[PDB]
DNA sequence: ATTGCATAAGACAACA
DNA sequence: AATGTTGTCTTATGCAAT
DNA sequence: ATTGCATAAGACAACA
DNA sequence: AATGTTGTCTTATGCAAT
């Protein structure tokens, strides 16, 4: 007897197990009434595929800004990482115009070399006349984000919250522990910079810099077991590259290059 | 080999007031030279300069420079021995401490005056855009070719190839033999892809059922 | 413009190419832009018929033909045309801004493209009796079925002719009254329901409806 | 051997109908798929002919891959490949008269004569037509054939110019039913479509299935 | 060698793995030179224990505030759940005044019966001279939590939560989008209670009304596996109640009841 | 308990202006429920029966009398919806408005006595109704009035505090789950199980533990 | 409140006490500096009686630079003249309690006589204290009135004469400067090093320095 | 034989002073870190005397917490037995005459002894005081041995009156002394004793003290 | 077999 | 217009020794 | 042994 | 002053059948 049910939830919207104990019911008629009420589920399926990066060095590149109270009067710091090998150039200057961002990439350009595209977000001296022309006379792409959303450069905002870390250690570690004395200031930025690139982070057994300038990239790789959107898994893949976090796939005839997360992919056979 | 022996020295730049002091280091291994201009002539702002300078390129073994007298001040001795650098000093211009210093600093002195008439600069450059010309000069006198060989200083610098491997390990099999040969290529979570080093044979297996070769 | 097969343009112009049969009939659709020429030597009622008909034949039956005061275009054979054709008719200097000036535009563009095609073959000024409907036709193909300008589609094909998910804003609430136009990998373009603005959004802050 | 693609393939031939004298002579030019066609009709028959007639025909309908003709000296002419060349077409030549690429021309043919012989009697000139309304009888048949469809067809030749993967559901009933195309697709449901009631409702994935 | 390990740290500051490879040193060195930093360890370890219950029913009741629009104008409504059973009563007035928790608390008394205690946040119309002097002659206890935190009450802000849902739920699966008329006020109000008290939530055997009313109290139940903060396990310890989230233990000497996270809890033998 | 309830409508003059005071009282257990309405209507004894529903549960039938708005269609399809059969009654018998009756007439002694207790005479202040309605509903709900052994709780609910988990059965060792065992708590994996017998605790796998009966 | 430190400024009186009686009367020397007490016992009023109290106050408490007394007989007397020569301290006479010269000996005696009388009913005598537990409720009301703050001061009369945590505030940061008190079971309360004040937090929004 | 603290440890005695007829049943009191000697008078042995006496050393030199005293018939009598747990003070008696304990205070007794004589035949009161002058006198005494000298000292005496665990150094012994105020997850907030100093050591560098 | 170890797997946080 | 990331920490797990 | 099932375990969200 | 909670969903796992 289902209907007791059929009209218990429709007047009451009662969870499915108090539905199966309070009128004598089992699993199916319990499960398929308790979809018949669209109110009942609404929300829970948030769709979520979630992956930048570039595949070799300097092929893409982030930027961001910080507000860093130890380097008044300086304090605005821009921040450029490499996504192929996260080496991370940073410098400073008074305010947020497009010649700080002008002098910013140009050091950059000298240290790491030369890019094809900068992702990022929207500045006001960002998607400027002057940085755009300016970037157009270099001849590097440009593709700002999504405008509100300071995530789709979520490496930079990453490694910008580790300079921050690296930086204030340093610095309250030297004996400054509220702000930074005009002379220390290239101090600060050199110790930063040297202590990121040069020396590896976390259990990667490479180094940023020896990552830059000797990248390993497989050409041809192992297959795995994906995604299609159709539901679950398929076979007939290779991935290129496997992040901690995610992972790039190929295709064995499209030859496409996408990047999908590692819950995406798994090991073939 | 490479990053052996640093040089350094100072020039004056009138091109670029108030900041009349520019400062340039050179390797000798390869010649991949980095430059960096300071207002006044202290201990701090050169020690600054330094900092800089093996940011961008590294910790040197020693650096030559003239007998001035803050290259070997005690601030600069005591920081250096810190670093751990073997300081050497000689004649004011000796053709061994200075080289390749005024090599470069011919090099420099050219490019600042040929990229400022570029873009249409003769007295002096604003003090906005002092950083972008140094940084452009600095970019065509490291990533390009001024010499007449097939290696940039930057590719005789840090041996820049593009691999296709990385680290040999060690599998083991299922009789308990391990077995090098293998060559590891993506680290997936549980499991390992190794590729065989003769058929090129990639195979997926477990993490703990690999071990690092050598 | 709006839709083809509405309103025609058709004028009378001189090449010196085509001498001495150096004049020359063409219709142009304001809303498409679409050209009909037929090599016509002497500008008369009968000219004008034929030319008019096979603008029809080529691109489709219309609703109104705009053309000027010349007495060839208002005559009485011209007239009974337009009539048992069920067409209108609209005269003029012409000159005219907005009006009657595309034609003048397509006929530069016609005397350009088949210089261009006759230099091409080896003709400069004077081309033989052979040639002079070759290159006219040949005109006709290249401006017709290859996009001139900066559009995306030929001016032939300018000739005739989802579900809903909430979205998460500043404050957290969920609305709805949104649509998913196009859907990628990790994005999709949501549309409103009233207003009808499209604005980007993460995959991550839309949830369905119903 | 209809499924081959539009501005493709177009096929050509003379034939004379007893009403565009003393012009009499005629060219005809047709696409296999895409079933329209656009006629001059000239009171000449030579290769300048032929190829005013082509350049005509290829301003109206589109850009083909390949235009085939029967084999004779109306269609060799050295001048003919020279605009070939200046196009680049692909070419070949048959029996003229076979029926690997004419029947359907023939068709056509006679029904442009029967189309051209009806107008004519509705007008009002039962054998010969001044050379005045020869454009507009052309233009009428021309627009009849396009724009309207011949015969119970719903395709118009027109519609033949410039035209979610298939899956199946469950219902109560357990019936898969065919007729849905995901749209916006999840890990838990999908966003389905009906092919003609077009209706969007957001099904379990523990309920659809592909088809074929 | 760990001296030059000693140097980099202290001028540099790297994590240890770098600091192993760059000097040719092992686990010892790297590890107890890596902490030597302060800076290098500063948060990495925060104290949470999270325990708020009663025993038995009508000992422990809690407390909050609800702004519901589709009940305009009398959109404020209290909500009260007992701890022991989590049966719910909610009352509705037009103003945050003490008269309105005078209200509540009288029906929620007539309802439930007399409790013991009222956990809660201090209100402004709470904490005042009526309610506390009613509440003083009326007999029973009332323990605020720290001012500030809406999270010592987390039982009645998630009952709050969940009240919420069942009533939007019922008011527009009953034809009303944006707010109710002032004729299915009660309607709304009398079958949520309803809805939230005789019929049982998510997986438990249990109604909330007959855990009120014909409670399962154990006297002396199973030797479980404990923390003391000595740091790790001890055993020789009894457990009372054990809830999916945390569980309440009781010595076999001191014989105390306190409330400790599941964490630190497992099964003896 | 909860198989025949009923109602009436009895004027109070001092509830100014809400002054209509509905009563429910089931037969079983003779406990109170009672709210205040403006004016009588159709959908105030439907609201009054969703808050009894709420406060004692749902009953199997209703016996009211055959006022306006107890016949009126509204209550009628409302109790057919929810399935309490109703059953109306000569507006004052003793078949059945008699217990109603006597818990009128409880319920007016009882405010009486409560608002000359509280300091007032012949007005209750508007926002002090409530107070006094939950006052009296408590007090005649659970507290015995005159000679009974229980109060209406006691008698509606069955109050008895059980302390032994439900029977269940354990797989023994020979692969079948012998009954007669009682689960204790719920525990990680495991789930500390009695015996109806020999009382001691066993901490067993959750995967082998399944109920009885 | 005068700027001089203690030991400077003495003032003396004597008191009838009925409770201590048949030893009914005692005296207390006070400073205007530190107002800290020290007391005798005696039935009668006596030239030696002032002596008693002059060597006990000046052992326990130091030396007087100045004392300011009044006019009584025997404060002149020749055996307490001939101590003060010994002593080397000056006396002063005035007119017998006006507000220069007795300065708060009076009030001493009013609340060493109020404070030995509850000490009394605490320990439950209403009428008298007998020759025996005089000792003791004395030593008890001294210990109270010395060793204890009086009133409000930044220093007690004998005087005059927490790990470190980081807390959140919400705007999200972690302050510095507050030392755990009581560290209860899931909360905790912290006092600032500068404003020296309590406030209670809760175990989950608190992390320490180093 | 120097202490540790002030107001931690005492020691007592009994002494007889015949010149103090009839009240010549002294008991005597002395501290040991911070050495302050204090006495009252009596004539007879009795627990009333012994109570008065410790009452009134209890506020001249402040609450007591255990005091050494010898055996007798009054420190082990009931009432003052009682009255040490009234107050909280603890007994370590020791033996009539030990050594270790009471050579001090015999000393003291000695001191004393001389001090009054010296004292008092130098005013002029040679063998026996009489009942109005043996207060002032003993004043007298204990004020040449309250705030001059005690006799050698370069520093005077009454100018001086969590669970234990083991943790870990990078020496690698395990070190005790400390007491842990606050725990915590991953390392804990200890205290020495000695140094009282408050330090976070990681959770993996404890153990329990015994 | 039990304790300790060497590593892998999973969880949390915050950046205008 | 165009999508989270990963260093640091904790816990669990398996090998190696005793 | 492969598919489906019946249940247990773990993850997310939001309440002024 | 006085500490997260838990319904709903997803995934993984094991029994049972075929
Ligand atoms: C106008 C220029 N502009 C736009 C705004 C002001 N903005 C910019 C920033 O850099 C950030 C930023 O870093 N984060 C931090 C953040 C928060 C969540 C994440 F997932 C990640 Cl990766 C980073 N937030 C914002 C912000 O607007 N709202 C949270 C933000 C910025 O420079
Ligand atoms: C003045 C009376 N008062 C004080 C403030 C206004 N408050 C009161 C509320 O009821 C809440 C509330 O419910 N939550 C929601 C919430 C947030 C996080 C949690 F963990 C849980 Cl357990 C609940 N937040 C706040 C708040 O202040 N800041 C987040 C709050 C309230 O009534
Ligand atoms: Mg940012
Ligand atoms: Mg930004
Ligand atoms: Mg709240
Ligand atoms: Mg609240
Ligand atoms: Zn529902
Ligand atoms: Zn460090």
């Amino acid at each position: 007897p289902l209907r007791e049910a059929k009209d218990l939830h429709t007047a009451l919207h009662i969870g499915p197990r108090a539905l199966s104990k309070a009128c004598n019911i089992s699993m199916q008629q319990a499960r398929e009434v308790v979809q018949t009420c669209p109110h009942c589920n609404s929300a829970p399926a948030l769709e979520a595929g979630v992956n930048p990066r570039g595949l070799g060095p300097l092929q893409i590149w982030q930027t961001d800004f910080t507000l860093e109270p130890r380097m008044a009067p300086r304090s605005w710091l821009a921040v450029t990482v490499d996504t192929a090998s996260s080496a991370i150039v940073v410098t400073q200057h008074g305010r947020v115009t497009s010649v700080a961002v002008q002098h910013h990439w140009a050091t950059a350009i000298a240290v790491l070399g030369r890019p094809k595209a900068i992702k990022t977000d929207n500045g006001s001296c960002f998607t400027s006349k002057s940085t755009r022309e300016w970037l157009a006379r270099w001849g590097i792409a440009h593709t700002t984000g999504i405008p509100g959303n300071s995530q789709g450069q979520a490496m930079v905002e990453r490694a910008n919250r580790l300079l921050k870390d690296k930086i204030r250690v340093l610095a309250e570690g030297d004996g400054f522990m509220k702000r930074i004395p005009t002379s220390k200031q290239g101090e600060l930025l050199a110790k930063a910079m040297y202590a990121l690139n040069h020396f590896e982070r976390g259990e990667n057994t490479k180094t940023p810099i020896q990552k830059h300038w000797r990248p390993t990239v497989l050409t041809e790789g192992p297959p795995v077991k994906i995604r299609i959107e159709t539901g679950e898994w398929e076979k007939g893949w290779n991935v290129l590259v496997w992040g901690r976090g995610y992972a790039a796939v190929k295709n064995r005839d499209t030859d496409k290059v996408i990047w999908v997360p590692s819950r995406k992919v798994k090991p073939d056979i | 080999g490479p990053l052996q022996i640093w040089q350094t020295d100072f020039t004056l730049e009138p091109r670029m007031a108030p900041r009349s002091w520019l400062a340039v280091t050179v390797d000798t291994a390869s010649s991949a030279i980095v430059v960096t201009q300071h207002g006044r002539v202290t201990s701090v702002a050169v020690q600054h300069h330094w900092a800089t300078a093996i940011a961008v390129l590294g910790r040197p073994k020693a650096i030559k420079t003239d007998n001035g007298s803050c290259f070997t001040s005690k601030s600069t001795r005591e920081w250096l021995a810190r670093w751990g650098i073997a300081h050497t000093t000689g004649i004011p211009g000796n053709s061994q401490g200075q080289a390749m210093v005024e090599r470069a600093n011919r090099l420099l002195k050219d490019k600042i005056r040929v990229l400022a008439e570029g873009d249409g600069f003769m007295k002096r450059i604003p003090t906005s855009k002092q950083g972008e010309l140094l940084a452009k000069a600095m970019y065509a006198l490291n990533h390009f070719e001024r010499g007449e060989n097939t290696k940039t200083p930057i590719q005789k610098h840090w041996r820049p190839t593009v691999l296709t491997e990385g680290p040999p390990v060690k599998i083991r099999i299922e009789t308990g033999e391990w077995e090098k040969g293998w060559n590891v290529l993506v680290w997936g979570r549980g499991y390992a892809a190794v590729k065989n080093r003769d058929t090129d044979k990639v195979i997926w297996v477990p993490s703990r059922k690999v071990k690092p070769d050598i």
